[PDB]
């Protein structure tokens, strides 16, 4: 009987850890979830009677 | 976050904060609530 493992390849549902400083690879999910905030934010009201801080 | 229910670029205003504005009018004075003197009152008033 052979299995992935038995034949050094990658399992048929495998994940690849989250990217680092140096690696590649995934991205966490609440990393994406920061990145979709940084595009269209729309977080509180930018100017209030074109008035700011 | 937001005022009133509203987000991003707002102009609040008097009757936005259930405000009343500068030149507004109130309800005029009768027999059981006090208001504006009326004009036929001070007409009245004058003539007396
Ligand atoms: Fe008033």
């Amino acid at each position: 009987l052979l299995d992935a493992e038995d034949v050094h390849a990658a399992k048929k549902s495998h994940t690849h850890e989250v990217a680092t400083y140096t690696t590649d690879g995934f991205m966490s999910s609440f990393d994406k979830q920061k990145i979709d905030q940084l595009v269209s934010p729309e977080a509180g009201v930018t100017s209030i009677n074109g008035k700011t801080g | 976050t937001s005022i009133n229910g509203k987000t991003g670029i707002v102009d609040l205003f008097a009757s936005d904060l259930d405000a009343a504005e500068i030149n507004h009018t109130h309800a005029e004075a009768t027999t059981t609530e006090s208001g504006f003197l009326s004009i036929d009152d001070k007409e009245k008033l004058d003539a007396i």
